[PDB]
């Protein structure tokens, strides 16, 4: 999953 | 206003213009693999991934160019804050390669983690199925107590020296960027400043998170209690009347949740819930008809309807994974690999009510279309499954008899369900977190990590390790959150926000009648103070935020306390020939 973030903007599927 | 600022304002639109375009393109491979889930789309998926975080690096690079002390637009300042920061960058490139191949590894442990037969070792449980099986249905104590403490000795051990070495690289990192620990720098997200009158701390999110559980530890104590006795006749000799409650006895790996207990302990079990499934399939419902009757709750409150690209792309049936997605460029769409029940029928309102968020924010800037803070967005799409499984709701769109009348005991059911999910997660949630803040502030030692773990479980929680556990043992990440590196907080912060938001849409709809039968539907002044708070995103402070809908500015925990202020009424009644509260003597191995 992709983020509008600066800190985590990968999270894992 | 200055040429620091005017400057700044330039970055940020040529970065909002890039951002946009490599963000929907990373969404459609993230889109694509999530529904065709392919070694090509795969590979493109780990593609964009690179592509989109190394675009967010070079980005930052060049935010580091406008002082924020020379900026005095605020919604400048908070798009070039999120930029600026450092994060693991500020490691030497050892020390990071270091850290990743430990979070890597915690991750892989936590995720291939399994536990074998002692008698057959060729036969072995995962968390999921296996040993969550176990842990939600069996009554054999011993059983769930070999599940329990093998899952702490194989996973939990493995954990122990990993996370002592990823507590030394958080903590650096944390303080090279400016903050005091780890913690403080995860309380981060809470933080507001340079806004008058709405202002609000790192160290004040552990103030009104202490405050608030003081103030629902009644509540939660005769619950505890309650669910003690049923617990006495269900593991007959295990369970002392004054003391804890034995950690595996809880219904899940780690009593997050007492859901699985309410067979356990449901006040008037020859009563049944309400499930309207078979209400849905008699009247030949599928999955389009679930979304258009979402559809129209939102439309009946104000809100717009869905668009009409989201009914095109959209996948509504069969990683199914129910989610929300937020593309841009106009394009929403909801993942579900939704049937015809009542579970997926509120799912459905849950997920619409992300897609709601997503749209009244859309036209903020890129770093600011987010929700408030950690807790709001998950506290929008309850509230929404709540208004929906109302009685008052299934009778207004026909899948409930016209001449339903929810009774006395139907109420105390449904209530005591609801606790033992929303309730029972409160102590525990806050207990892990304060446990890790402690940690990352240094205030427990390594050789005390267990011993201070298992204190705190027995006087926050009221439950009790089953055996004792040396300092070999890291049983906090035996948790997925904590092995994965994942703030616990918010699942707290969420659960008070929900009520008070739906206390407020409640009042603003005139409800007559206790909170927790409350149906918002066909209230234009409800959707109205609701989108106030919706559309700002996250360019206003969430104090401010919060107060557009509730008219407070801060965390409270009232609404929670009125919502189940009729179980609380029955549960004193209840318990008043049971003891109330635990005492930390009482453990099943002494
Ligand atoms: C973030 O760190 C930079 C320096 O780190 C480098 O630049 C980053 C953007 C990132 O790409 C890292 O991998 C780099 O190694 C800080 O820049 C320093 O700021 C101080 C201000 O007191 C200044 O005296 C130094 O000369 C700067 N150093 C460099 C190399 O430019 C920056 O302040 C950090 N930002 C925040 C918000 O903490
Ligand atoms: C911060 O800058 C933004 C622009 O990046 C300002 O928003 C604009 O304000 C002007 C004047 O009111 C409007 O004409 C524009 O339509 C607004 N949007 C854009 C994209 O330009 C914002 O007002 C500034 N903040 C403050 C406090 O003035
Ligand atoms: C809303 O009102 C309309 C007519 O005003 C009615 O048909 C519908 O059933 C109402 N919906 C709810 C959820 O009460
Ligand atoms: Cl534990
Ligand atoms: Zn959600």
């Amino acid at each position: 999953y992709f983020q509008r973030s600066v800190r985590l903007p990968y999270l894992r599927c | 206003q200055s040429t620091i600022e005017e400057q700044a304002k330039t970055f940020l639109d040529k970065f909002n213009h890039e951002a946009e375009d490599l963000f929907y393109q990373s969404s459609l491979a993230s889109w694509n693999y999530n529904t065709n889930i392919t070694e090509e789309n795969v590979q493109n998926m780990n593609n964009a991934g690179d592509k989109w975080s190394a675009f967010l690096k070079e980005q930052s690079t060049l935010a580091q160019m406008y002082p924020l002390q020379e900026i005095q637009n605020l919604t400048v300042k908070l798009q070039l804050q999120a930029l600026q920061q450092n994060g693991s960058s500020v490691l030497s490139e050892d020390k990071s390669k270091r850290l990743n191949t430990i979070l890597n590894t915690m991750s892989t442990i936590y995720s291939t983690g399994k536990v074998c037969n002692p008698d057959n070792p060729q036969e072995c449980l995962l968390l999921e199925p296996g040993l969550n099986e176990i842990m939600a249905n069996s009554l054999d104590y011993n059983e769930r107590l070999w599940a329990w403490e093998s899952w702490r000795s194989e996973v939990g051990k493995q954990l122990r020296p990993l996370y002592e070495e990823y507590v030394v690289l958080k903590n650096e990192m944390a303080r090279a960027n400016h903050y005091e620990d780890y913690g403080d720098y995860w309380r981060g997200d809470y933080e507001v400043n340079g806004v008058d009158g709405y202002d609000y701390s790192r160290g004040q999110l552990i103030e009104d998170v202490e405050h608030t559980f003081e103030e629902i530890k009644p509540l939660y104590e005769h619950l505890h209690a309650y669910v003690r006795a049923k617990l006495m006749n269900a593991y007959p000799s295990y369970i002392s009347p004054i003391g804890c409650l034995p950690a595996h006895l809880l219904g899940d790996m780690w009593g997050r949740f007492w859901t699985n207990l309410y067979s356990l302990t449901v006040p008037f079990g020859q009563k049944p819930n309400i499930d309207v499934t078979d209400a849905m399939v008699d009247q030949a419902w599928d999955a389009q008809r679930i979304f258009k009757e979402a559809e129209k709750f939102f439309v009946s409150v104000g809100l717009p309807n869905m668009t009409q690209g989201f009914w095109e792309n959209s996948m509504l049936t069969d990683v199914c994974h129910p989610t929300a997605w937020d593309l841009g460029k106009g394009d929403f769409r909801i993942l579900m690999c939704t049937k015809v029940t009542m579970d997926d029928f509120l799912t459905a309102h849950h997920e619409m009510g992300h897609i709601q968020y997503d749209m009244a924010y859309a036209a903020q800037p890129f770093l600011l279309r987010n929700g408030a803070n950690e807790g709001f967005h998950e506290a929008v799409g309850e509230i929404m499954s709540l208004s929906a499984a109302t009685p008052k709701h299934l009778k207004s769109i026909g899948l409930l008899s016209p001449d339903f009348q929810e009774d006395n005991e139907t109420e105390i059911n449904f209530l005591l369900k609801q606790a033992l999910t929303i309730v029972g997660t409160l102590p525990f949630t806050y207990m892990l977190e304060k446990w890790r803040w402690m940690v990352f502030k240094g205030e427990i030692p390594k050789d005390q990590w267990m011993k201070k773990w298992w204190e705190m479980k027995r006087e926050i929680v009221g439950v009790v390790e089953p055996v004792p556990h040396d300092e070999t043992y890291c049983d906090p990440a035996s948790l997925f959150h904590v092995s994965n590196d994942y703030s616990f907080i918010r699942y707290y912060t969420r659960t008070l926000y929900q009520f008070q938001f739906q206390e407020a849409l409640c009042q603003a709809a005139k409800h007559e009648g206790p909170l927790h039968k409350c149906d918002i539907s066909n209230s234009t002044e409800a959707g109205q103070k609701l989108f106030n708070m919706l559309r700002l995103g996250k360019s206003e402070p969430w104090t401010l935020a919060l107060e557009n809908v509730v008219g407070a500015k801060n965390m409270n925990v009232r609404p929670l306390l009125n919502y189940f202020e009729p179980l609380f009424t029955w549960l004193k009644d209840q318990n008043k020939n049971s003891f109330v509260g635990w005492s930390t003597d009482w453990s099943p191995y002494a």
